[PDB]
């Protein structure tokens, strides 16, 4: 097995993982509107989080893929709109929002008959590289002790967010579901860390349980194999 | 290293180990990162600031520090960096322990960049969170861990050595010296608000004496920040 | 013939897709491009032009709407405090929205660069006095007094150097708080002989120098 | 971010913006004929006017894309007609007009099932560059005192106009909605102007209100931050 | 400039500033713009036109001009440009104000290419429109602004400096001279129908005296058209 | 024009396919890659510590 | 085989499109271009008569 090709960060990361499962039913109680904002978490691919917390800082471009179907899986003659809005830009509040027509928000129009749309998102951060956890309160300057749940999370590590619509003035005819896949491209990472061993509770701090488990047990005694 | 006031001499066995293999550098700024010029001599503030020495009982379970922080009301380093807008520096830190030839134990000095130390409380009995305010500014004395096996961060010491580390075995070495450069996404962030860096000194073989012998073991930390970055402001 | 596999992104309409499209009139030769003097190939050329800064963003009546460019000095207050130019962040809501710079920054997200703010005195020829302008960097609060401001970046402006005084703020950035502060103090009172108005005026105009760079385009206007 | 690339005119202007939304119900209250003329204004994308009235003279090609759907968003097997007619050429008056068969009026035939048509409209003006406002009367020669509201508009600034049909001798089968997106390419601009501060009243002249607004107020007094 | 009738000697303060960075040029016609030859001696029309001087009180709020028009029954030029088929010229204009060193104020002389100034009335109470008559064709006398903050055009002076400008502050300079080249999509448009160009002289610090001093301050305008272009027609 | 025959694999979406996709922000130039000291280009580097 | 993304304008019929289409009779050799004296290659020559 003499090859270091599968031990590069790229081969270790180059694979589209499902990170988004958005449901737009004909009508219901999730979003009766036909409208959904998708803040762009990489943690969506569950295991990816531990898989990236191997390092402190890393950096990559990201290729997104959008497969849409019915809950049945019926491919249906519907034309929909994907809109990517940058971190700075505001998110739409209503289906009939004006933000959908805002030019600086790159948009994608495809049909389900048409094969899944595919776009590439470059490196967005104002920093030179991403950061998974900030050992400080993210405010520069004097501290604000009104709230302190704002800890460890670095906000300029946010690379935007996605919004979806069933195009048209009137509501959809068919129940739809969009699925999002992410592939990481030119990946370079830096400072190596020990890998996670306990389960996650929240998604903004490496907190753990009030009772520690052990990364491997059931060994009886040191003498017996 | 003969730069500063008074040193502490060692037989200088090769317990020396550099962060990730490249020395702490200055900032390469003959471009346009800042038109104002921070100016910094090598011996103004690079005094050997030696913290308080701490005790090591059998029931001790390891300790941690944060570094941009640890100097605040600490030394002339803290009296200027609090007033300066931006900071960057390397370190030469010396964790030194004084012990007898009858004592046995094992310390693991290890270095970790972004140290998010947790943490959790009971459960969901009354409230779900409340991480401490005094989490930053651990004094030279402070602070003891809660769950050393996971560093209160859900991360195993079992692999702590993956970061720049150094051993103190009372069989062999009572002294260890490790150097770290600056480590951040930006070449300049602010200091006291973001602790770029964390230091751990955790025992693995939890020490044993045979009584009638001094039961306390001193772990003296000695610091020397190299390649700092400042200039001056108001008051 | 030539084999092909269609890949995803097929049949997709991307708003920022940059391709060469079918020309509607391929035989057409458009009117020639003759040389016209004032031309722009980069918006930074505009980001670098000195433009008026509304420090006195105080009155809202169209009859007093002109008072914003201008901000006064008088023989009343002595050695005290006149005016802080407010936050030293152009795209941020405030006096800077008057500048061209502050407006084109509204067409973007986060920036980094250096600014210089030249001040112009409009008083009589015979007037004399002193002003110290003091910049207060982010994090550090507004200097309590004159004596507090002097220990930092500051320039004693005399009307011997009547024409102007250019204050250059080193570096500002948007990194998604507290920003730079520029404070203008009465170093001394506005002294005048008889025949001079006991009150005079200052106009402030600003811009960004050449290291100034901007981010991704973002749109937010006024009309609907 | 040491690069001036996003400050190029091209990067600042290059983005397909929605400038046209044409509605064709089966029958209704929009246009009962089955026929529509779209005079080609750039201001359709609202904010664009201020975004280009930064300058006096500028020049560009235009790449148009035609996404057509039902008000539901249902994609439908309808075959329709896009016609671009030059500034000189006359506009069609009826659905059965002859202008539809006039060859010198470039035409586009696609189906809604077929992905959106994509065309390019070149620089049409007889001038060296477009012109946003004429400090003169667009009449050459001696002036007419019949009216004088004909002011500031340069008439040879019209870059044609688009017409749409559901092809056929008989009326359409489906209620349709065509949307037009405009992308500007080879941009060269010239004389820089101060940017608008009031709301617009009309769409042919920089007119303003009888009560001036202020681009920023509520600052209390010059001393308080 | 010792070319013309009478000059005006100045101490040549750093008042030099060219429109957009290019001298006014002539016409290049060994291409195919006209087989006909525009004819012009260099000394035919380059007289120093000084208009009537206008007053500046405390309640003054600025004035604007249009240039191809301003010459109609104005000078032998308007008697010349009125008969010709096509027009083109750059201008070198000299704005001079004479005031005391006891008077104080600040002017911004600026030039604006395509100047469409409105305008609107009340609302829909009495009249809804009525576009202006003497808006174009401004005489030497005209014209006063109405709302200088928007130049009666919904456009802020706050950024007027983006156009070729020059300051007259009675602290320092009382004189300003600014040159404009030809500026249009076509190299030749007609004159009397379209005023390609507008000049503004707006006070920001609206002058202040201490009473007992003459309250009127003169803003004298002087014009000198470079690079004209004509040939001849009828009468 | 240039003749073409579609072959199988057409319109297929492979999760691990390595191709170049349409860029979402073609005008955007990201913050520069400044040097950060400790870097890894291969996981084998970890297998040896 | 060779990867491709179809772009908008696909399957469109543009009246002024300048493309080469499939020849109906490729083996056919039309009668040769013999010389006939008066010829025009540009309409402007008529504008000068």
């Amino acid at each position: 097995s003499h090859s270091t090709a599968e031990t590069t960060l790229d081969s270790f990361f180059s694979r589209a993982g499902l990170v988004g499962e958005i449901d737009l039913p004909l009508e219901g109680t999730t979003n009766p509107n036909g409208y959904a904002n998708w803040d762009i978490d990489i943690t969506g691919y569950a295991q990816m989080r531990r898989k990236v917390e191997l390092f402190t800082y890393m950096r990559f471009d990201a290729e997104f893929t959008f497969v849409a179907c019915t809950p049945t899986g019926e491919v249906v003659p519907q034309l929909l709109q994907y809109m990517f809005v940058p971190p700075g830009a505001p998110k739409p509040d209503s289906r009939e929002s004006l933000a959908w027509q805002t030019a600086t928000n790159p948009s994608v129009f495809v049909k389900l008959s048409d094969p899944p749309a595919q776009v590439s998102v470059p490196f967005m951060s104002p920093a030179s590289a991403y950061q998974w956890f900030y050992d400080g309160y993210p405010t520069f300057g004097e501290h604000l002790q009104a709230n302190d749940l704002d800890y460890g999370a670095c906000p300029n590590n946010m690379m935007g967010t996605f919004s979806v619509r069933t195009v048209g003035t009137s509501k959809s005819k068919y129940p739809l579901v969009v699925r999002i896949y992410m592939r990481m491209k030119h990946v370079r990472a830096w400072i190596p860390r020990p890998m996670r061993n306990q389960n996650y509770l929240f998604k903004a701090n490496p907190n753990y349980a009030g009772n520690s488990i052990k990364p491997t047990g059931a060994s009886r005694t040191a003498i017996t194999t | 290293l003969t730069i500063g006031n008074s040193t502490i001499t060692t037989q200088e066995a090769a317990n020396i180990i550099v962060g990730y293999g490249e020395w702490p550098s200055y900032c390469s700024d003959s471009d346009a990162t800042a038109v104002d010029k921070p100016t910094r001599p090598d011996v103004s503030v690079n005094r050997f600031y030696t913290l308080d020495t701490k005790l090591w009982e059998k029931s001790s379970k390891g300790w941690y520090w944060k570094f941009p922080d640890v100097l605040t009301e600490t030394g002339v380093f803290g009296q200027n960096a609090q007033f300066h807008y931006l900071y960057r520096s390397g370190f030469c830190i010396h964790v030194q322990c004084n012990a007898s030839k009858f004592h046995q134990g094992a310390l693991l000095v290890a270095v970790l960049p972004e140290y998010v130390i947790g943490t959790v409380a009971g459960g969901t009995g009354t409230e779900d969170s409340h991480p401490p305010y005094k989490q930053t500014q651990p004094g030279a004395d402070g602070f003891e861990l809660q769950h050393p096996y996971v560093l209160d961060a859900g991360i195993p010491i079992s692999q702590l050595t993956v970061c720049p580390h150094q051993w103190i075995n009372l069989r062999t070495n009572n002294c260890a010296t490790i150097i770290v450069p600056y480590i951040n996404a930006l070449p300049f962030d602010s200091a006291l608000n973001h602790c770029n860096f964390g230091l751990l000194v955790v025992p693995i073989s939890p020490l044993d004496y045979d009584q009638g012998a001094t039961p306390v073991i001193p772990i003296t930390i000695t610091l020397a920040p190299m390649c700092s970055e400042f200039a001056g402001l108001r008051q | 013939g030539f084999p092909t596999e269609l890949k995803p992104g097929t049949n997709q309409f991307l708003t920022t897709d940059d391709g060469v499209s079918a020309p509607i009139l391929p035989n057409f030769h458009p009117t020639p491009c003759i040389h016209i003097p004032g031309e722009v190939r980069n918006l930074l050329e505009l980001c670098q032009v000195e433009t008026i800064l509304e420090v006195n963003n105080v009155p809202t009546n169209a009859t007093s709407l002109m008072e914003r460019l201008r901000f006064p000095v008088s023989a009343q207050a002595g050695k005290g405090e006149l005016c802080a130019v407010f936050r030293a962040d152009p795209g941020r809501s405030g006096p800077w929205q008057s500048t061209l710079l502050g407006q084109l920054c509204g067409y973007y997200t986060q920036w980094s660069g250096s600014l210089e703010v030249t001040f112009m005195f409009t008083g009589s020829f015979m007037a004399t006095g002193k002003m110290l302008i003091a910049y207060t960097p982010p994090g550090g609060p507004l200097p309590k007094d004159r004596a507090t401001a002097m220990l930092g970046t500051h320039v004693i402006w005399d009307f011997g150097l009547q024409s102007s005084v250019t204050l250059v703020i080193p570096w500002i950035s948007n990194t998604h708080y507290t920003t730079g502060l520029v404070s203008i103090w009465y170093q001394t009172n506005y002294v005048v002989p008889i025949g001079a108005p006991n009150t005079a005026y200052i106009i402030a105009l600003a811009a960004a120098q050449k290291n100034f760079t901007m981010q991704l385009c973002k749109d937010a206007s006024d009309i609907l």
